[PDB]
Parts: structure tokens; sequence; C-alpha cells
RNA sequence: GGAACUUUACCAGAUCCGGACAGGAUGAGGAUUGACAGAUUGAGUGUUCUUUCUCGAUUCCCUGAAUGGUGGUGCAUGGCC
């Protein structure tokens, strides 16, 4: 699809990624990604989750390891402190 | 104008702010935005005040502040350094809110404000 | 053919060398004070590699 | 034979899309609109149609 | 325009299939619906459980 | 509907094969040494074997917490279904998978190739191993690649019994000039309980017993 | 390696960025996304030109870079054979 990520998706992915701490996303560039805030209703495409995390890792906020066909991204100590400012939360 | 500063950074926390020409002009036609602010000074389109029509016709609250450039310096719509101050400021003339709230919005009901 | 060099190819590499210029580099001391500069670095400031190079494409 | 342009979006010069006359607003009227919506496809709230020789536009 | 991967949307062919370890679509083992590439399987036969007895 | 028993042994093998690759990449500098997973109702166990249990666990379990939910979000487990543990290897000198990852770091920290490899074999053979063999292959000396092997003790290689007695692991070392591969083979001594090594003796050792 | 498309690496064209992140000039008084009808086109392909609405900071324009490649070198290598 498009790596042009809409703003209601980006904060919705970041709401999951601060809560669970990790996102595992398949390398399939025609398939979706599904995450859960209780409702399991994201249906974000996998093309956009790669673009969101490639912007994060270039700002050295996440730690990326890649298995067979899945990414695994984790927040850092600077990354959690950065993610709290975007979601405007108390420490 | 200083109590307007606190109520809009509570608005950018969630969710939910509309800024500018804008679809703010569209949501006041829908009357969905609960409260707005805009320029008091005259600018482009002679300060046409269609927002002053679209608020009161839709029974929406309206607040005027004189400085239309550097309207929301707290909201950070202008470039940062991040060492020093902000650079040359864009318009950000009219701001429509449908948001929280809960701290100084009780103070925003003073001066018998449009109701 | 058998021969691949010619008298017409004289000075081929020296003409196409990219012609870098030397940099500014203020003068070192001369004479007895240069021996003082040699001695202080190789003895007073502690195999001993006199020209160790930073890592390149060999590792 | 000739390279195409790689179109950028045109600026509307201080108006994306616009309302109607009598900006005095002396407690009698809301301002009228200058196009329609034809709703539920898909939103219809702030969706305003194009002129395009007065035809139509999104979509909805 | 989103004609973008319209041939890869329909999934009938040798391009729709893929090595699940090694991301290649050449010479994959589809017996027992295994879907691992030929070369990327011999590295992983012991962890799947296959051992060469004979 | 259910898959056949032939179709479920496949997906249970590809589960363990993928789980093994993820933890081999993550926990390389934590001294990772294997997985065993136990599945039942109400919970799926995963026990991780390591040499550095203060590091594969976080400060409050932070590292295994992230490492838990990476397995949960991938394999679509639900809350309560997936629990992970860390056990440590008791010896560290009989685990060929741990020693090769350390030998990977001895080269990547720009130490000498032969000094690093004999540091393994001294540490492996003092830890009760019957034998060890380290092979470093790559551009060791210069432009053209060499191969060196370093050896001590016993080493069984031709049997099919060497799967029971010899522990092996091969990793890659990404040098600045190229790629070096290291191999570490350790012949397991003893441990009739199966702590590290088989119960039965070697297939050709007869060991006649003495009469009373 | 029993290739109709895909596979695919080749040839004639056409899109898309999947050029992250920095630094600098446009920027909410709009950075930009997308598209109906026509013309363009192999294409009821908005690729583009006309037309005007949508998207609402995700982008775009320069500079520095980086990531992709079934590009090269198996006579720089690892691994396997
Ligand atoms: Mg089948
Ligand atoms: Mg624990």
């Amino acid at each position: 699809m498009s790596t042009y990520v809409p703003k209601p998706s980006r904060d919705n992915v970041y709401r999951f990624f601060f809560t669970e701490g990790v996102i595992a996303c398949k390398k399939d560039r025609m398939g979706t990604w599904t995450g859960t805030l209780g409702g399991n209703t994201f249906t974000v495409p996998c093309i956009q989750v790669m673009q969101l995390m490639r912007s994060l890792k270039s700002r050295n906020l996440i730690k990326e390891q890649y298995a067979w066909r899945h990414y695994y991204w984790t927040l850092n100590d600077e990354g959690i402190a950065y993610m709290r400012s975007y979601l405007h939360l108390a420490p | 104008e200083d109590a307007v500063r606190i109520v809009i950074q509570k608005a950018l926390e969630a969710n939910g702010l509309v800024r500018g020409l804008s679809e703010v002009a569209r949501t006041l036609d829908c009357k969905t935005a609960h409260m707005c602010i805009l320029a008091d000074d005259c600018e482009d389109e002679e300060y046409k005040k269609l927002v002053t029509a679209l608020a009161k016709q839709g029974n929406i609250d309206l607040i005027n502040v004189e400085e239309r450039e550097k309207l929301a310096q707290w909201a950070g719509l202008v470039r940062r350094d991040v060492a020093g101050e902000v650079t040359k400021t864009l318009k950000c003339s009219s701001v429509a809110i449908r948001d929280f709230g809960e701290r100084t919005k009780a103070l925003d009901y003073l001066l018998s404000q449009l109701h | 053919g058998k021969i691949h060099g010619s008298l017409a190819r004289a000075g081929k590499v020296k003409n196409q060398t990219p012609k870098v210029a030397k940099q500014e580099k203020p003068k070192q001391p001369r004479g007895r004070a240069l021996k003082r500069l040699k001695y202080t670095r190789r003895f007073l400031s502690k195999k001993v590699h006199m020209n160790k190079q930073p890592p390149g494409k060999a590792g | 034979p000739k390279k195409p342009t790689h179109r950028h979006k045109l600026e509307k010069m201080r108006a994306l899309k616009y309302f109607k006359v009598t900006e005095n607003d002396d407690g009698s009227y809301k301002v009228e609109r200058t196009r329609q919506d034809c709703p539920h496809p898909q939103c219809g709230a702030g969706v305003y149609m194009a002129q395009h020789k007065d035809r139509q536009y999104h979509l909805t | 325009l989103d004609q973008w991967r319209s041939r890869q949307k329909i999934g009938m062919g040798k391009g729709a299939r893929c090595c699940v370890i090694c991301s290649n679509q050449k010479a994959l083992i589809r017996k027992y619906e295994l879907n691992v590439c030929r070369q990327c399987f011999r590295e992983n036969a012991e962890h799947i459980g296959f051992t060469k007895l004979r | 509907g259910p898959l056949s028993k032939k179709r479920m042994i496949i997906r249970d093998g590809v589960f363990y094969a993928e789980l093994f690759e993820f933890l081999k990449r993550e926990l390389a500098e934590e001294g990772f040494s294997g997985v065993s997973y136990h599945v039942t109702t109400l919970r799926t166990e995963i026990v991780i074997k390591a040499t550095k249990t203060r590091e594969v666990l976080g400060v409050n379990g932070r590292r295994i917490r992230e490492l838990t939910a990476c397995i949960q979000q991938r394999f679509n487990y639900k809350e309560g279904k997936l629990q992970l543990y860390v056990e440590r290897v008791e010896v560290r000198g009989l685990s060929a998978m741990a020693q090769v990852e350390s030998l990977r770091f001895k080269l990547l920290s720009n130490l000498q190739v032969r000094r690093a490899a004999m540091g393994i074999i001294r540490y492996v053979m003092e830890s009760g191993a019957k034998g060890c063999e380290v092979t470093v292959g790559g551009k060791i000396k210069g432009q053209r690649a060499k191969s060196m092997t370093f050896r001590d003790g016993y080493m069984i290689k031709s049997g099919t019994a060497h799967k029971s007695f010899v522990d092996s692991a091969c990793r890659h070392c990404y040098m600045r000039a190229g790629c070096i591969g290291v191999k570490v083979k350790i012949m397991l001594p003893g441990d009739s309980t199966g702590r590290n090594g088989p119960s039965e003796p070697l297939p050709d050792v007869i060991t006649v017993i003495e009469p009373k």
C-alpha cells in the first residue's frame, strides 16, 4: 500500500506500543497488522507499521531484531520517555 | 488571554483540536465544536467574521484575542531550535475546540460569555 | 598484440593523478629542539609501534 | 518524448471552499452554503461538492 | 494509482508462495504443508525434528 | 476439523524451529543455550537456558517481559496462556552454544585469533570436558582466507553416536574486512542423569567388571 | 530449473519511493494526500494537463546522507555441497 501514515493510525499504534512495550509485525507488504487495546480493532496495514518504526529507529528510539519473517521492536529508556510525551501521560 | 493558554494545551492532549481557516469553518456549520477562539485584529479577508456568524448561529461560544500571530506560542506550531526560541511564526488565527477541559474551563464561563 | 605499452603512453599515471595540495601545518622545531620532541614522545610519554595506523579495510 | 510534470496540489489562495452573503449576522440567520453534500455515502457532514461545470464532486 | 500490487493480490502462482524462514520463492518444500525453502530446510531439519536415519 | 497427527507434528516442529531462531538472535550476548517448551491446558511453558541470568532477565524481569510478549504477539497467544522462565546452565563449559558466542565476541573485540581460541579450549577442558575442537575460518591473516583448527582431548566424529556425545554450534563473525565463521565442538564427558552428557558409555568401550 | 501471468533475473514501455533521519528555505492566511468527468494513454491508468473539491501535518522543496538490488567480483569471504 502506502507508507503515507495517517495521524489517527500513528497515535493508535503508539498507544499499543507504549502499553504492551513491543510490536511484532510480519514482513508481508500486502497484509495487515492487528493489535489490541481490549477491542482488537486496529487492522493497520503492515506497510505503515514498518514506516512508523523505521522512522523511530532512525531516531534511535527502538531496538529492532528480525526473525524468520517477523520484526520485533522494543522501546528503550529514552524511547519510553519519548513515547510518554507524544501521548501526554504522567510518569 | 492567559487563561486561554492553559485550556488549549489541555486540548492538544486529547484529541481533537482543529486549527486555522479551516474545517473549523466546516464544524461550526455543523455546530459540533463546543468553543472557539480567533483573532480580534483585522487580517486577510478583512477579518470576514464568518466564524462570528457560524458560532452564534450555531449557539457556539466565541472568544477574541488581539495578537493573531503568536496566537498559540504554547502549542508549538512554530519551528523550534531546540536550544533557543521559536523562529518566524505562521498564522494560526482561528482555533476551534471540542476538547477538555476540566481545569480552567470553569473560569472560561465568566463574563457571561455568549449565553 | 604482443606489446601493450607504447612511447606515446609516457607519463600516463602522473598526468591523471588527481593533484592534491599540501595543507598548512605550522612548523616543527628544528635542530636540538626537534630531538627534544622526538625523545619526549617515544620515551617520556609511555611491541612499540612508532607509526600505528587507525583501522582500515584490512580490519 | 517529453517528461511529465509530477503534479503538486494547487493552492486555493485563502479559500478551500466557501459560504454565502450578508456577513453582518444580526441574530436572524445562519450563513447559507455554496454547494451540497448528498450524504451517507460516506460522511456527508463537511463534505462539499465541486462545481465542475455545476455537476458534482469524497466520495461521498 | 493503486494498481500497485494487483497481480500479487490474487494468489494463485509460484510468486504467491514463499519460504517462511528465508523469504525466497524458489524451490520450496510444500509436502505436509511445510512451506520451507529447499536450502533453508536442511539447516532446520533437526529443529523441526527430521533426522537422517538412512 | 482438527489437523491430523501428521500435520500437528509439523507445526510443532516449525514452532520450535522459529522460537529457536528468535532467541538465538536476541540472547546471543546473554549466552543462550537452548529452549524447551511444555504445552498443556491453561498455560504454555517456555524454559530458556542461558549463562547470564541477570541479563536475560531484566532489572525486574524487564528483558524477559519484552521477550515474553514478542512470543505472544507473534504466535497469537492469549493472556495467561504463555509463561516464560530462565534456567542457567550448570557447567557453562560443556555447552558448545554458549562458548561459540563468547568466541564470537573475542574476535569482534579485536583480540588475536589464536589467543582467543586457546582461551576457549583451556576453559572447556578445565570444565571437565573430554575433548574440544575450535575451528576459525575466514580472512584471518590477510587478503586470502585461511582455516585454522585447534584441538585437545578426545573427539568422536564418524559414528552416528556423535550426536549424543559431541555438542556443536557454528556462528558468523562480521569483521570489518569480511566475514569469519567460528565453530566449537565439545565432547560431553559424563552425567548419567543427563545433566550434560549421556547415561550409557561410548559404543565401543567394553569395561569388564571385577569379580567379588 | 515440468517458467502461459507471477515466478523473472531479459526486452519494449509505464507507475510508485519502499530517498529513514538530520540541516535550510515555503507552512496552518495551508505543508500536502487523494480523485468524478474529458483530453492524454496500451490502460472506465488522475501518470499528467484541464477542472474544483477532498486529506489535515503524516508530506513536500533544496542539501547531506542512508536502504534496496536474482547488480558485479565464488580469484576477497562465511556456510553448505
Ligand atoms: Mg498440499
Ligand atoms: Mg519471570
